């Protein structure tokens, strides 16, 4: 368990790093917003001046008289001709597609109940034989430190939470890690799937 | 030897021995059977599965939870988990451990003389005792006279305890648990919007219940600043990423203990019922019962739930200013630890039912030892 | 009973 | 005494011994009948050649294969594979040996009713029965739990398993195997100029795709590096001493398996029905079945299948949830050696179907006694 | 100025006048697109048929229902078949015409947001709305109050009503019709050997369904029956020619709307489903609702579905009180003909949802004025 959880948790702990230091997405979500405040005239809505995560998988619904052209792929086909750093938004944003659908809470589960039946296992073996000890504790001494660096990883991964929750300034009780990391691995995934369609809509108009 | 408490539960059977801190077997009421038709080898599965192998082969099994209100109904299916509560959960044959029991309050006859005569003819134990809930729930916090509430999954009851006897015609039943709760806190989670249809849903909100809900010092001010209160909206997750909000409804929950026509029915709440439970009394008691009186159950680990019965009982009671109402941290198993405190001491012996008493006087016995 | 006939007649 | 296993599959006949690892007969289940004229006087050519006597003289054989797509077509063949394996193979009296069968699932019953009706009267046994290839398939991997992807050579199946236990709505049929990969490789070899229209030539072709086809991990990416340079070409010595060479025909002919619409067939692949198998069980019983998908069948030996399921299952599942191909080296007879498994146990023999069962019953308890 | 009753349930929309009686454009909801390749050049070869030229050219077609499970799935697909409704069936321009629209219990409010934008923007019309398809299968019973259970493709659910007052803690939803039923019917006749995977033989699946099968008045005895004599096997001609034969299999497929066990859902049947409801509502009203059993749906449409719910609701309920099944022959078409009476009445002039409104109140308006 201690091969399997530490790597895909320093993933996690670099996605959310990934995230923290993201400067592309600011000003991504500074064009959305000002393109979905534009589009939205007219209503009760106006002066809107904020939205939360689900915004970018909402962004395919609204479709041209030709259903073929979206928001989206309107919004990067002037991003390709206005701002080149801007597509670096997959990039930056890999570490958490990677990181999306990491169930935390069952592998903190995982790490607790092993740390703490491990401690049995020390106070169980600390009252056996001398035999056992010379066998064992030199092992367990390194599982044991292991896991305290396994906790302080994790606390790690809470304080870098907490650092997010206070950075994007959304709903920070709500902001699960995991619910945010696979709705970004939907917008990752329409991200490429809209620039594929650009390209293939520029390559079927250059052949016409 | 070391002696065995059970906590027969309507949500969640606890067992372990006595003196322990803690119930080294806590699983719900639950008896699976497989859920769809097929025969195989399979290495000898078993045709019926209880308690924690119940709930993690549950997908497979169709579940029983055979306690309706904190009374027995099915009797074969309190059998088996009677058979799993010894023979493979706490590992124990049980004719040599006295074993102490629990009963619901306001329990009909016929089922403490069956009770009896299956812990006397089938599993032939050699001491056994039933006590209500209250009684043990009382020598948890370690006294022996007073009135205490004890809201577990099934029904919640006000019982008055004199020297460590009760008073059956006292005694108060109000018709909701955290069965009940758990009913309602579904009904108005969807009424907020959500939906929950499957099991894994229902899992989901008790343990929302068990992590967020709370009782306020006062409901009409709580919801006087419900909308602007910033630290009342929680929430959840859900492992598959499902995302629950809760709102005022933290503190509607367990309200529905206090006031029971937030669901739709008239009956009195836990303070009521506590207030006219000790008016029932002889007068000389009540004052006793006020300085004795203790929650109990899981019904009542709802955080801000003394102060709440502090003032409720303040106002019903002008003589209840400064009297505390005892709360323990760990009175999820004050059933339980009340009964590892009254098994595991020197002056239970007596106390116990024999095997020669039952042959002689037959299941009747449980009306004129247990009382 | 007719399985016991059974595998003693086999 | 020593029961029999017997899994008369698709394409190969494996027949052997209970409590052996290794299946003593495997030989190819066809029938080969002459249609030259013969000339030669003094008889010894028979008018039937059956299993690898029909392999070595194909050349002047009209070559019938009795079973197709797990459903026997000609009964008479398909009696006398059995009579060759036997009396003339395994060399055994059927009348003092218990003999196991496998079967596909969602058969026709009327295709099992036979089956009963010429192993008990025909080839009459003391005693028989009849079970599913995926629980076998399973009995190999020395587990209890797990989905088994079963690819034959006539039906490939996707069986779920839940602690021994079968569940018979989520199991779905799929009639794509290697006899028709088989067909597509003759049709597409027929590009480079190849031509194969025999009956015998199909043995060469299927000899072919045994030794020389793999399964591409990416598709496009296979396309790319083919149609690129010729690393990927391979050269193979037809029994005339020709040298033909094949290129991207080594994976455009398992990709059917992952892509079937390139033989015209609707439905998807074997992926997305593991995939839909696995969302038609529970959401709680799904986390071993992930961890346990068990393949077996001769198709799974291609050397390119689990990382490609893998990644194809790896690619539909959500991700919070281990994913895990359990493909043992010896997955084609593991059909047999579960068999070999199950045969040799104790609590087994009381659930034979027998001869005297039969005659109270009619062929019809092969429905009722057998899942 | 005629109003337009179009119910487009999961089945078959249903679209027509208002103030008629019979709906004028009964067609099937499925998008069929061409899995196959085109080499005739030219005669209009459109790429995706919709609607009964689907239907009839439907064996080189995938098709693709855009409603599942009551809900809008997909949406591209949804707008062909409104607009195929409006522009080729009824010929009319949809800025001329109110169009009264249906929907499903317990639905999002995101689709019904979706619906009255695609109604309101793309489809201009002056007026719209959105009903309970119960309440309109209600209002052409005639009667004010009662229980209609509703059976479409994808939704089996039951809705409580008494006064027009729609109870809506009440309604529940069982996911458990046509569909699943036809699905069924593709698994249990491959016992027969009859093979069907393509989305072209659903159509053929669905069309004996509709003709040949019926609901067992008796599970058991038509078990025997079936069984013991041959004389309620019916016989099917097949488009290409063949001829395939029925036994069981007529009463095995409704029975799943009994017993869901079948397909494997641990829901109980429909009857104890409209039982649960029942008890839901008040213990006063409930007479009314016992002798007011009003059917709706064409998976109604099995010719002892009547007799057998009178048996099972007086069975399961206490018989001191009416029981009653109101199932009119047109009951097909109720919620067409309750939407064609309610769209033509003099009071309904200022609940009508006008352009104005629209513009005031978005997409929203919908969910305060309707219920
Ligand atoms: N921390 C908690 N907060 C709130 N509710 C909880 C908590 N833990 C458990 N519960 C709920 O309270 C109940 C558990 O209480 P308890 O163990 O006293 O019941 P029981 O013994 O099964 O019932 P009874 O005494 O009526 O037989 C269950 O309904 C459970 O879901
Ligand atoms: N080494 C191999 N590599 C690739 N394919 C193989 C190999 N061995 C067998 N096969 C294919 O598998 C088929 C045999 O499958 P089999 O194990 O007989 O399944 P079943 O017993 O269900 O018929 C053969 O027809 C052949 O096409
Ligand atoms: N005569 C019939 N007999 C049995 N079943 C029928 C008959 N006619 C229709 N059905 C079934 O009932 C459904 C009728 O659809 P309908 O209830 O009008 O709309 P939807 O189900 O799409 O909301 C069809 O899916 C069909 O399977
Ligand atoms: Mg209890
Ligand atoms: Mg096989
Ligand atoms: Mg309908």
């Amino acid at each position: 368990v201690l091969d399997m959880v530490r790597p895909k948790a320093q993933l996690v702990l670099a996605a959310c790093e990934s995230l923290l230091t993201s400067r592309q997405l600011p000003i991504f979500c500074q064009l959305i917003l000002r393109i979905g405040n534009f589009l939205n005239y007219g209503s009760h809505t106006g002066d809107a001046d904020g939205f939360k995560i689900s915004t970018l998988l909402k962004l395919t619904e609204t479709k041209s008289q030709q259903n073929r052209v979206t928001l989206l792929h309107h919004v990067l086909e002037e991003a390709e001709k206005s701002h080149p750093d801007l597509l670096q938004l997959p990039r930056d944003l890999e570490q958490p597609s990677q990181a999306a659908g990491i169930n935390l809470e069952i592998i903190r589960s995982e790490a607790s109940s092993n740390l703490k039946k491990l401690l049995e296992t020390e106070r169980k073996v600390s009252a056996s034989v001398a035999e056992v000890q010379e066998q064992y504790t030199e092992r367990l001494q390194a599982s044991i430190s292991a896991f305290r660096a396994l906790d302080e990883l994790f606390e790690a991964i809470e304080q870098k939470q907490r650092e997010l929750a206070d950075y994007l300034c959304e709903d920070a009780q709500q902001l699960s890690l995991e619910d945010t990391f696979s709705t970004m691995k939907a917008f990752r995934d329409l991200f490429l799937r809209a620039l594929k369609e650009n390209k293939d809509r520029k390559e079927q108009a250059a052949k016409a | 030897t070391t002696a065995l408490v059970c906590d027969n539960g309507s949500g969640l059977v606890k067992a372990g021995f006595a003196g322990d801190d803690a119930p080294r077997a806590v699983f719900p009421s639950i008896v699976g059977r497989p859920r769809h038709q097929g025969v195989m080898v399979g290495m000898g599965q078993k045709d019926s599965y209880v308690g924690d192998e119940a709930q993690s082969k549950r997908g497979i099994l169709t579940l029983k939870y055979p306690i309706e209100h904190g009374i027995i109904t099915n009797w074969d299916d309190m059998e088996k988990i009677w058979h799993h509560t010894f023979y493979n959960e706490l590992r124990v044959a049980p004719e040599e451990h006295p074993t102490l029991l629990t009963e619901a309050p306001l329990n009909p006859k016929a089922n403490r003389e069956k009770m009896t005569q299956i812990m006397f003819e089938t599993f032939n134990v050699p001491a056994m005792y039933v006590a209500i809930q209250a009684v043990l729930s009382l020598y948890a916090s370690g006294r022996t006279t007073g009135i205490v509430l004890d809201s577990g999954d099934g029904v919640t009851h006000n019982v008055p305890i004199y020297e460590g006897y009760a008073l059956p015609h006292a005694i108060m039943r109000l018709d909701l648990a955290g069965r009940d709760l758990t009913d309602y806190l579904m009904k108005i989670l969807t009424e907020r919007g959500y939906s929950f249809v499957t099991t894994a849903e229902r899992e989901i909100v008790r343990d929302i219940k068990e992590k967020l809900c709370y009782v306020a010092l006062d409901f009409e001010n709580e919801m006087a600043t419900a909308a602007s209160s910033s630290s009342l909206e929680k929430s959840y997750e859900l492992p598959d990423g499902q995302v629950i909000t809760i709102g005022n409804e933290r503190f509607r929950c367990p309200e529905t203990l206090f006031q029971p026509s937030f669901i739709g029915m008239e009956s009195a709440g836990i303070h009521e019922t506590t207030y006219n439970s000790i008016m029932k009394c002889d007068i000389d008691i009540r004052k006793d019962l006020y300085a004795n009186n203790v929650m109990s159950g899981g019904t009542t680990m709802y955080p801000g739930i003394a102060d709440r019965m502090q003032k409720e009982i303040t106002a019903l009671a002008p003589s209840t200013m400064k009297i505390k109402i005892i709360a323990p941290p760990e009175r999820k198993y004050s059933v339980w630890i009340g009964g590892s405190i009254l098994a595991s001491l020197s002056t239970f012996q007596q106390m116990w039912i024999t095997k020669q008493e039952y042959d002689e006087a037959g299941p009747s016995i449980v009306h004129r030892k247990c009382f | 009973e007719r399985r016991k006939q059974q595998l003693a007649e086999e």
